[PDB]
RNA sequence: UUCUUAGACCGCACCAAGACGAACUACAGCGAAGGCAUUCUUCAAGGAUACCUUCCUCAAUCAAGAACCAAAGUGUGGGGAUC
């Protein structure tokens, strides 16, 4: 029907490319290009508040106020498959253009 | 304020040099000294090649960027646009 | 500058590494002792180069005033050891007597 | 015992590599080169059922008697790496750890210098499945 | 965190390259370990002893040290053992440098030859008694500094178990200057 | 000019300056006025604050 | 069971690294003729810095250095660097987005028959008063960085030997002379050295092998 | 379903083969479009800017005609790791 967005859910205005790189989903292994894929960057845990207490304690080297590793890794995500996980939501016609720069 | 006709020194000064409504050029000559010898040789401020002092050999200035750039230790006068 | 063999143009060549080498430093600025003494090394073995099998000036052209050889024509002459002497001053202008430099 | 004859009472450090994946976990232990073992042990073998071998009970159930080794090898200490499926699976790690980890270190085992040394690609070539997805 | 960075610095000074032995010891300023020392005393004995090669310590880049060195805390009963022992590695060196410089300028001038005789003639107007002094002014210099510095308050003293100190810093300083020639200063 | 420079520091907060300002061997002598003032700057160790 | 047959070793460090043993081994006996004495050679080991070394270590706790077995003697097993490496974790810690990135492999030789690479990476920083949020660099920037890297690498390591090189990797050294050269080029925010790696070897020797290790312990 | 005491799976070291170039990678860049991401060397090109340079309407658009063109397909030979 409609254009239901100025973008057109991408990062690409006309007259600048034809063609931006495929990407391959975290999840189920679809497929969507770079542009269109909701990027995110995790800084992951690689312990709970609980587990790392009683690991630290018998531990040489952490709990000195050296701190236990953590994992890192970026995610991109699929329209259905962001949706889904709860990432992004459905938003009213009035707060669905809105921006947040990179800043969490 | 600001004729169209008849505009202020700063509603010109600014532009681009053919959106005056004079069209004039963005340049002059000069005069130049070296130190190996006593001459003028009169230069272009945008000169665009390597030119050799008017007898003698030496290059008065490199050709480079969009605005030429004498070699050192050579003075220089500037000269009227009139 | 050693060519293969001849003298000819090595003096041109040997000419041109003085002067280029005792103008180039950038710093601090001035030049010292090794760079100052690589264009007098120079000077001395073009001095007998002109002294030695020389006069007898052939291949290429030469002259010694005024058109270009140019070093050469400049040593002719004699403005580049006047820039040997400028240069010298330079350095002992700038440090002050004191440490084993002097 | 067939333990070190260095020392008493002072760390000896083996090398236990912990993979974890959402179908099974393996506790596995070695030296310091992994040219030679002290013990294999794996989440499947302590349960019966294939539904259950990745949950958390069956991880520590393997930590446990892998431990219950280790000690009689002279393994006082232990440095740890953690790893998850694959280059082309998943960087994310199984529930197997935060369980794993959390026996050992309550058996009275030391601990030192956890890493994550998982296989991460410059690129491959394709991912199983397609374009679609699995859908 | 205290003998990672005290054997860099070794290998910055001991194969002379040079510079590194004191960037060592301002990446050295804890945290981690500023009151053990167990050994902050002997990264500070490494630090002073680097004086002369130009450029880069002249060693007036030395008083972020003091300052440092302490450097709490001092819930414990060492903190006039610390003020007294950087004090003395100081007093030590200063000696050591005093001592160096007067034995050069006793040595050659009287002798010559043949470069300081070369020098003297020239124009030169001078013995090489005059020109020797080339060494002592310098020595001077460095000694001026340390004293206008060390006896200001970082180091600190003051309190009625730590000023006691400070006076013993004064009468090694002074009588130290009476011995050699000297003085603007202190 | 600069490398053989180290820091911001001049020659200095307080005294120093003060007895070089003192007197000349040109023009202008030689005592001339005494300072009171001393200066040194001194902070607790951390980081912001304690 | 097998334990029964299982004997026991100490790996051993050159003299570069402060403690000189930092691990104890397993193998088998002799028996057969198979002579496991054979099998103790060509392996690898894993010690993390600031353990293997003092002490301690700085910031230093993430880098992996890594050795072979050049030869045995005693129940002791002596060595040679092979690889230093670094922790995954900590890379991604140093790299962040809206900023230009940087890598280099260069291909150095020591003063013996050691053949190298030394992988690098750098970023560029913003300056203390920029109003912009790009850090981007042109190209010809870009390029002379890894020119005047790859140059330094080469002359610095030319007419070093092999103990003595590995010394200012562990260190830090190289570091220290590199980006203080680099900056004025394009502003650096970190340069490390990512990976060190090992290609050509030179052939066996007793002797400078067992000079690089002193005393054995 | 499938693979294993003929030692699977797992750990370490090394070798082989083919494909691809993560993060950095963006409401950013280049190309007439389709399209194009490791590094170094090299080969010819193109756009913008700067000029008191040269020439003096040589231009715009476009049936016919011509060149180029994602992926899938057809033929001949080669390769064959992944899907």
């Amino acid at each position: 029907m409609t254009t239901k967005r100025r973008n057109h859910g991408r990062a690409k205005p006309p007259c600048s490319r034809g063609r931006t790189r495929p990407v391959h989903c975290f999840n189920c292994g679809r497929l969507a290009p770079k542009d269109k894929a909701v990027g995110r960057f995790v800084v992951r845990r690689m312990l709970d508040q609980a587990s790392a207490r009683d690991v630290a304690e018998a531990s040489n080297v952490y709990g000195a106020g050296f701190p236990m590793p953590k994992l890192y890794m970026k995610q991109r995500f699929c329209i259905a498959c962001a949706i889904h996980s709860r990432t992004v939501r459905a938003r009213p016609t009035d707060m669905r253009k809105r921006r947040f720069t990179t800043k969490v | 304020d600001s004729d169209l006709s008849y505009p202020t020194v700063r509603s010109e000064r600014m532009k681009h040099k053919r959106r005056r409504l004079v069209q004039g050029p963005n340049s002059y000559f000069m005069d130049v000294k070296c130190p190996g010898c006593n001459a003028i040789t009169i230069v272009y401020s945008h000169a665009t090649s390597e030119v050799q002092c008017n007898g003698c050999a030496t290059k008065l200035c490199r050709p480079t960027g969009g605005k030429a750039m004498l070699t050192t230790g050579c003075g220089f006068r500037k000269k009227a646009d009139h | 500058s050693k060519k293969r063999g001849l003298t000819a143009l090595r003096i041109t060549a040997l000419g041109i590494l003085a002067e280029a080498l005792l103008e180039e430093d950038t710093r601090l600025p001035y030049v010292a002792t090794a760079t100052w003494t690589r264009s007098f090394d120079a000077v001395s073995r073009i001095y007998s180069l002109i002294t030695e099998n020389p006069a007898i000036a052939v291949k290429e052209v030469f002259s010694g005033d005024l058109t270009s050889k140019r070093a050469v024509i400049m040593d002719g002459l004699c403005g580049l050891l006047q820039k040997l002497h400028v240069h010298l001053q330079r350095i002992a202008q700038f440090k002050t007597g004191a440490t084993d430099e002097y | 015992f067939y333990g070190s004859s260095a020392a008493k009472d002072e760390l000896v450090y083996g090398v236990v590599h912990i993979y974890a994946s959402f179908n099974d976990t393996f506790v596995h232990v070695t030296d310091m080169s992994g040219r030679e073992t002290f013990c294999k042990i794996t989440g499947g073998m302590k349960v019966k059922a294939d539904r259950d071998e990745s949950s958390p009970y069956a991880a520590m159930m393997a930590a446990q008697d892998v431990v219950a080794r280790c000690k009689e090898c002279g393994i006082n200490a232990l440095h740890v790496k953690m790893r998850a499926t694959g280059g082309v699976g998943t960087r994310s790690p199984g529930p197997g750890a935060q369980a794993a980890l959390r026996a050992l270190a309550r058996a009275g085992m030391k601990i030192g210098r956890i890493e994550d040394v998982t296989p991460i690609p410059t690129d491959s070539t394709r991912r199983k499945g397609s374009r679609r997805g699995r859908r | 965190k205290t003998r990672g960075c005290l054997t860099k610095a070794q290998t910055l000074r001991a194969s002379g390259n040079y510079k590194e032995a004191v960037a060592a010891l301002q990446s050295l300023s804890e945290h981690g370990v500023q009151w053990g020392p167990m050994y902050i005393a002997a990264l500070d004995l490494l630090a002073e002893l680097c004086f002369s090669q130009e450029q880069g310590i002249t060693v007036d880049r030395f008083f972020p040290a003091f300052k440092w060195n302490r450097n709490k805390l001092r819930g414990s009963q060492h903190l006039e053992e610390g003020t007294k022992r950087i004090v003395e590695i100081a007093m030590k060196h200063l000696r050591a440098l005093g001592e160096r410089a007067h034995t050069n300028a006793k040595a050659t001038g009287e002798t010559p030859s043949e470069e300081e005789l070369i020098l003297a003639a020239l124009s030169g107007v001078s013995p090489a008694q005059r020109a020797k002094e080339r060494y002592l002014v310098p020595a001077e210099t460095v000694a001026q500094f340390l004293g206008s510095e060390l006896l200001s308050f970082n180091a600190i003293g003051h309190s009625r178990k730590l000023l006691p100190i400070y006076l013993d810093t004064a009468t090694e300083l002074i009588k130290y200057c009476q011995q050699h020639n000297l003085k603007r200063a202190i | 000019a600069n490398e053989t420079k180290q820091f911001t520091t001049v020659k200095d907060e307080n005294r120093l300056k003060a007895l070089r300002n003192l007197h000349a061997k040109e023009r202008r002598h030689g005592p001339e006025r005494r300072f009171v003032k001393h200066y040194q700057n001194a902070r607790s160790h951390f980081a912001n604050k304690a | 069971e097998t334990m029964s047959r299982k004997e026991w070793y100490d790996v051993v460090a050159p003299k570069n690294f402060e403690v000189r043993q930092f691990g104890k081994t397993i193998c088998n006996k002799t028996q057969g003729t198979k002579i496991a004495a054979d099998y103790l050679r060509g392996r690898v080991y894993e010690s993390n810095l600031a353990d293997l070394n003092k002490t301690q270590g700085d910031d230093d706790a993430y880098r992996k250095v890594k050795f072979v077995v050049q030869e045995v003697q005693g129940r002791n097993l002596l060595t040679q660097f092979h690889s230093m490496e670094m922790t995954s974790d900590r890379v991604y810690f140093l790299l962040r987005k809206w900023c230009t990135t940087i890598e280099a492999a260069v291909e150095a030789k020591t003063a013996d028959g050691y053949t190298l690479r030394l992988f690098v990476i750098a970023f560029t920083k913003k300056q203390s008063n920029q109003l912009s949020k790009n850090c981007y660099a042109k190209t010809r920037l870009v390029k002379w960085v890894r020119h005047r890297i790859t140059n330094l690498i080469r002359q610095r390591l030319s007419k070093v030997n092999i103990n003595e090189a590995v010394t200012l990797l562990t260190r830090n050294i190289l570091r220290d002379r590199l980006a203080k050269r680099c900056n004025p080029i394009v502003p650096l925010r970190d340069l490390r050295i990512r990976k060190v790696k090992v290609v050509r070897t030179p052939r066996f020797d007793a002797q400078a092998l067992l000079n690089a290790h002193g005393e054995i312990p």
